[PDB]
RNA sequence: ACAGGUUUGGUCCUGGCCUUUCUAUUAAUUCUUAAUAAAAUUACACAUGCAAGUAUCCGCGCCCCGGUGAGAAUGCCCU
RNA sequence: CACGGGAAACAGCAGUGAUAAAAAUUAAGCCAUGAACGAAAGUUUGACUAAGUUAUAUUAAUUAGAGUUGGUAAAUCUCG
């Protein structure tokens, strides 16, 4: 990328190294920030940088910015039994928001790893087929075990031509 | 040719060195194509019979060279010293049936440990080394299996009641065929 | 208490044996080579990068099991005489689930004569690589592991490469795992290679089998020449707590001496060859004294 | 273009100029190596014991056809051709 | 294979069925064989049905659910 | 694709090349195609003996004894092949063909012995 | 599933 | 794309066309054998044979398998 | 769409006419597997299995012809 401030922020590692994995019960996100004042620094860097990551992570979950409505930044959240989870940025910087986020309604990182570890299990390695779903698309592709006859011919005696002509004569 | 007994003889031969020197077989070879790149795949062999078809590759034109997993020192020419990969016939230009013979080679050879090949350290197959289960040790005998008697009593052969006999007869009369005792306990060999 | 290998002591004393060099440990390996990545750091940065190398060197070292033979498994489930002859090959059902670890499964082989018997360790390792493939692992046995070619790869100095064949290869408490450890360190004893494994993470298997061999003579003499006293000591330390009920280590209880004499008592009272051993010794003693 | 290459390779930049106008060291790191520190070049004379500010986001300027081939969108059918030796 | 509509043919259109001979010492032995075996293969059904219901209110309403329940509404409070 | 009805059933999928036959043991709806869409795969079984004389099969146990309990029909060959394993007792058809066998090898030593005489 | 296209087909109900 | 040919008396710049790489069908010229994979003009009209039976009568099954890409921006993923 | 109407159906395997630059056998068996039915021995099955045919592709070998030779782009002389 060569348009833009930053273009960094526009490729696939950017967004895919931002880790805030919201729990199932968040539906809705509402950012309020002012475009003046130092005191809203936090909450444009935030909205400039990590809030791509958090959407990107987060594919389902509503995200809605509105400007110059409140004059204290804000960070409103909708759960799904009507929760509503307000917080109040009005000095933290980019990485203290993100933190916050995180320990409020973040998940936890052992969470995130058995979540993982429970869905490797879905391709077994002792299954066959295709290759994009299985490892092997044959028996033949095993080491002992009798090649395919397309590499290796097999054997006169065990081909059925040979084996219908000694039953017939 | 008279180096069928130690292929590596003519590697350390004066007219190896005196003719391609340092530098490998492939290094003063080109290979003749249509344009700017040159197709994927090279000839698939330009000692056809008993004629050499024109331009050979670095191997077929000098039938000294034997390609067996004895020598390392040409192996060694066609393998990367770096990357730790076999060059693909169109990096050097030989014929695509002895680039067959050089990969088969190449592999034998590093499976009787001639060549170096990366090793990776690899971690223990199991987490915990327990032979106690009993998957592994031996189960205690079925009390059916201690005594000889078959695990079920009905895998064995018993004798029919004779009025169950005469009934079948009677609803299946007509159509019947002759029936049969026992079978043999052990059958013999022909 | 019989001494393990995965006591503290043992493992303690191992570790600060075997060394650290992190030249030979992170040795550029002959695979796909990728552009360096470079960054500025200041000197405090320089040792933080230099002690995260130390940590990831201690688990680079973490040594392979070592066990005695496995029991051969010899169990019959059930036998069935009636199926004497109906089939002339012999089927392998080997139970196959993510969650089950390997050591629990069930390889039961159904043989001609009609017995459902369990598989035998030989065929049971190999059933479980076909349906739970890993790399490093051939389904049958190389040719690598002949005894013909055990010589080639030891006449090019390959014996940190062969133990790391073999531990991926068999199973650590496999009868081919131990013959094939057990040769190779007995033909680095035979030609004094144990400069080979320094850094290498195998050191412990063959300081533990020289110190159940009661052969440290060969290991004793090649660590004074390489100046590593502090080390040497500690071996001979060991060799007291595998074998108390000793005359060596009653010398110990006897004498209660320290540093180099410690070498000087087995010297004298086990080693096989002694002589070598206290002229080296006294070689590295007139030696430190003229460098210092 | 060989006026260009020329220009352009007589204006590169060494290590050791680069430790030097930045008084710290220079780390490379192996991929092959594993994580460690190898040193390549020191800055003589007096080295500084502020560490280099950590930006976050770095502003650098990034050409398309580096980002593109990164991610792998690049499926032109000249790109991997097999040619000849060098 | 043929469809619902289509006419049957004109060869095959006498003959119904032939059914083979009947050993009666083997028939009986094996219709007996199949009682036995209907009903150990049922018994083992009806053990792998209870075995599923049990799996099944475990993962719902297991002594374990209850504490990742109770866990996760402790910590969001 | 949506059928009339059909029931579960666990049976072999032919698979391999010609001369080379190759079964997975599936798990599948009944009106589906045998090389058709399954619900899962269970294990696979290699019809043709290697080099150590050995026939392999595959069995996915805990999930076997799953299906078998939500109500799915088993065909005849994996009836066979699981008595075979000792999941289950041996297939009736099973041992009557063995008898079978017997009988017949027991009239062909007897035909052979009496043309010698 | 549906489309904005849906044409009332009402043969197919007379027949039934 | 590692690029190459071509504007002009001539140089630089801008800008098209084409070459070099791989796969399929048909055709021309040519052709010895074996094995494996695949088999494809046409939703045009069709001779003849066959493709759904089983079963102590009831019943169950009978484009399910298979075939085709005509139709519809149809759809994919998902509740 | 299919009550109805036109109208009298191979877009099941093999095969035929027409048409297109497009060219497989009017063949064998239910031995395996799959599906239907029977409590069951078992029966049917052009799905399939094993074969027939074709350089359409890949491999091995037993096999030798085609194209190009101003430049991009490997390569020639003598005549008309
Ligand atoms: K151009
Ligand atoms: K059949
Ligand atoms: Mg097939
Ligand atoms: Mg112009
Ligand atoms: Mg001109
Ligand atoms: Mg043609
Ligand atoms: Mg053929
Ligand atoms: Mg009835
Ligand atoms: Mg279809
Ligand atoms: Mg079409
Ligand atoms: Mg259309
Ligand atoms: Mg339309
Ligand atoms: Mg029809
Ligand atoms: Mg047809
Ligand atoms: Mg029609
Ligand atoms: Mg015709
Ligand atoms: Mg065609
Ligand atoms: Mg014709
Ligand atoms: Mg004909
Ligand atoms: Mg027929
Ligand atoms: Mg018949
Ligand atoms: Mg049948
Ligand atoms: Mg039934
Ligand atoms: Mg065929
Ligand atoms: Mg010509
Ligand atoms: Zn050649």
């Amino acid at each position: 990328p060569m348009k833009g401030r930053f273009p960094i922020r526009r490729t696939l590692q950017y967004l895919g190294q931002g880790d805030v994995v919201f729990k199932d019960s968040v539906k809705v996100m509402t950012v309020n920030y002012n475009t003046h004042g130092e005191l809203g620094e936090g909450a444009r860097k935030f909205v400039f940088f990590n809030i791509p990551q958090i959407q990107y992570k987060n594919p389902w979950v509503q995200i809605t910015m509105f400007k110059n409505m409140t004059p204290s930044p804000f960070l409103r959240f909708y759960l799904d039994s009507g929760e509503q989870v307000l917080v109040d940025v009005e000095s933290k910087s980019n990485k203290e928001i993100v933190e916050h986020i995180r320990k409020i309604l973040g998940k936890n990182e052992e969470t995130l790893e058995k979540e993982e570890q429970e869905k490797k299990q879905l391709s077994h390695p002792a299954h066959f087929g295709p290759r994009k779903y299985c490892l092997r698309e044959c028996m033949c592709e095993v080491e002992g075990q009798v090649p395919c006859p397309g590499l290796v011919p097999l054997p006169k005696e065990m081909t059925g031509k040979y084996k219908a002509a000694l039953k017939a004569t | 040719s008279p180096y069928k007994d130690e292929p590596w003889k003519y590697l350390d031969s004066e007219e190896y060195q005196n003719r391609y020197g340092s530098r490998p077989v492939w290094a003063d070879y080109r290979r003749n194509h249509k344009g700017g790149i040159p197709p994927q795949r090279t000839r698939k062999m330009c000692i056809r019979g008993n004629k050499v078809a024109g331009n050979p590759c670095p191997i077929c034109r000098d039938q000294k060279l034997h390609v067996d997993f004895r020598n390392v020192k040409l192996l060694e020419q066609f393998v990367c010293a770096h990357t730790g990969i076999i060059f693909h016939a169109p990096y050097t230009g030989v014929c695509m049936k002895q680039h067959k013979k050089l990969t088969q080679a190449i592999q034998k050879a590093r499976d009787h440990g001639l060549l170096r090949y990366h090793i990776p350290q690899v971690e223990p197959r199991d987490l915990d080394f327990s032979t106690t289960h009993g998957a592994v040790s031996s189960t205690p005998p079925a009390p059916t299996l201690v005594s000889g008697d078959p695990w079920y009593p009905w895998y064995s052969w018993k004798q029919p009641p004779e009025r169950e006999l005469s009934r079948l007869r009677r609803l299946y009369q007509g159509r019947l065929r002759e029936e049969s005792g026992p079978p043999p306990e052990l059958m013999p060999e022909v | 208490r019989k001494p393990t290998f995965m006591d503290e002591e043992v493992q303690n004393i191992l570790i600060k044996m075997t060394g650290l060099d992190l030249q030979k440990i992170f040795k550029p390996a002959l695979q796909e080579l990728k552009p360096p990545t470079y960054k500025l750091m200041t000197q405090a940065q320089l040792e933080e990068a230099t002690k995260q190398a130390v940590e990831a060197a201690k688990v680079r070292l973490k040594m392979p099991p070592v066990l005695e033979e496995r029991a051969p498994i010899n169990d019959v489930l059930a036998e069935d005489k009636i199926l004497e002859g109906t089939e002339t090959a012999k089927y392998v059902f080997t139970d196959i689930s993510y969650s089950i670890p390997h050591r629990e499964r069930f390889i039961v082989v159904r043989e001609p004569s009609g017995t459902l018997r369990k598989a035998s360790w030989e065929e049971r390792d190999r059933m479980i690589q076909v349906y739970f493939p890993r790399e490093g692992r051939r389904i049958l046995t190389p040719v690598i592991f002949k005894e013909e070619n055990l010589q080639t790869m030891y006449s090019q100095d390959q014996h940190v490469d062969v133990l790391n064949l073999c531990v991926a290869q068999f199973e650590p408490d496999s009868a081919e795992y131990i013959k094939i450890h057990h040769h190779t360190y007995e033909d680095i004893d035979k030609c004094g290679k144990y400069d080979l494994l320094r850094s290498t993470r195998h050191f412990g298997g063959m300081a533990w089998y020289f110190v159940n061999k009661k052969k440290i003579d060969g290991l004793l003499i090649d660590q004074i020449q390489r100046d590593l006293v502090s080390d040497a000591t500690s071996l001979v330390h060991l060799y007291h707590i595998l074998h108390p009920d000793g005359q060596s280590a009653q010398e110990a209880k006897k004498q209660g001496a320290e540093g180099l004499h410690l070498i000087k008592v087995f010297a004298k009272t086990e080693a096989q060859k002694g002589a070598y051993i206290e002229l080296t010794l006294q070689a590295y003693q007139e030696a430190f004294i003229t460098h210092s | 273009l060989t006026r260009g290459l020329f220009l352009g390779l007589s204006r590169q930049e060494t290590h050791q100029q680069l430790a030097d106008k930045k008084s710290l060291h220079v780390v490379e790191f192996r991929e092959e190596c594993g994580p460690l520190p190898i040193v390549v070049a020191s800055p003589q004379g007096a080295l500084r014991k502020d560490p280099e500010p950590e930006d976050e986001v770095p502003d650098i300027t990034l050409d398309w056809e580096d980002v593109k081939a990164a991610q792998g969108m690049k499926r032109s059918v000249w790109s991997g051709l097999k040619r000849a030796a060098t | 294979r043929k469809t619902r509509h289509d006419p049957p043919a004109k060869s095959k259109a006498g003959r119904v069925a032939t059914p083979p001979a009947v050993d009666p010492t083997e028939f009986f032995v094996l219709t007996e064989r199949y009682r036995q075996y209907r009903q150990t293969v049922r018994a083992l059904r009806l053990e792998f049905m209870s075995e599923v219901r049990k799996k099944l209110h475990e993962a719902r309403a297991g002594v374990q659910a209850e504490r990742k329940a109770q866990e996760d509404a402790a910590e969001h409070r | 694709r949506a059928y009339r009805g059909g029931h579960l059933t666990i049976r072999l999928a032919l698979g391999g090349c010609t001369n080379r036959p190759f079964y997975r043991i599936v798990a599948a709806h009944s009106k589906c195609p045998r090389d058709g869409r399954f619900v899962e795969q269970l294990g696979s079984y290699d019809p043709l003996p290697n080099s150590h004389g050995e026939k392999l099969v595959a069995l996915n146990f805990d999930r076997i004894r799953h299906w078998i309990g939500c109500g799915a029909h088993l065909s005849k060959p994996v009836e066979k092949l699981l008595g075979l394993s000792g999941f289950y007792p041996l297939h009736p058809m099973m041992i009557t063909n063995a008898e079978r066998l017997r009988r017949k090898r027991a009239r062909e030593v007897l035909l052979a012995s009496q043309k010698t005489d | 599933m549906a489309r904005k296209k849906v044409r009332p087909r009402l043969i197919a109900e007379l027949a039934r």
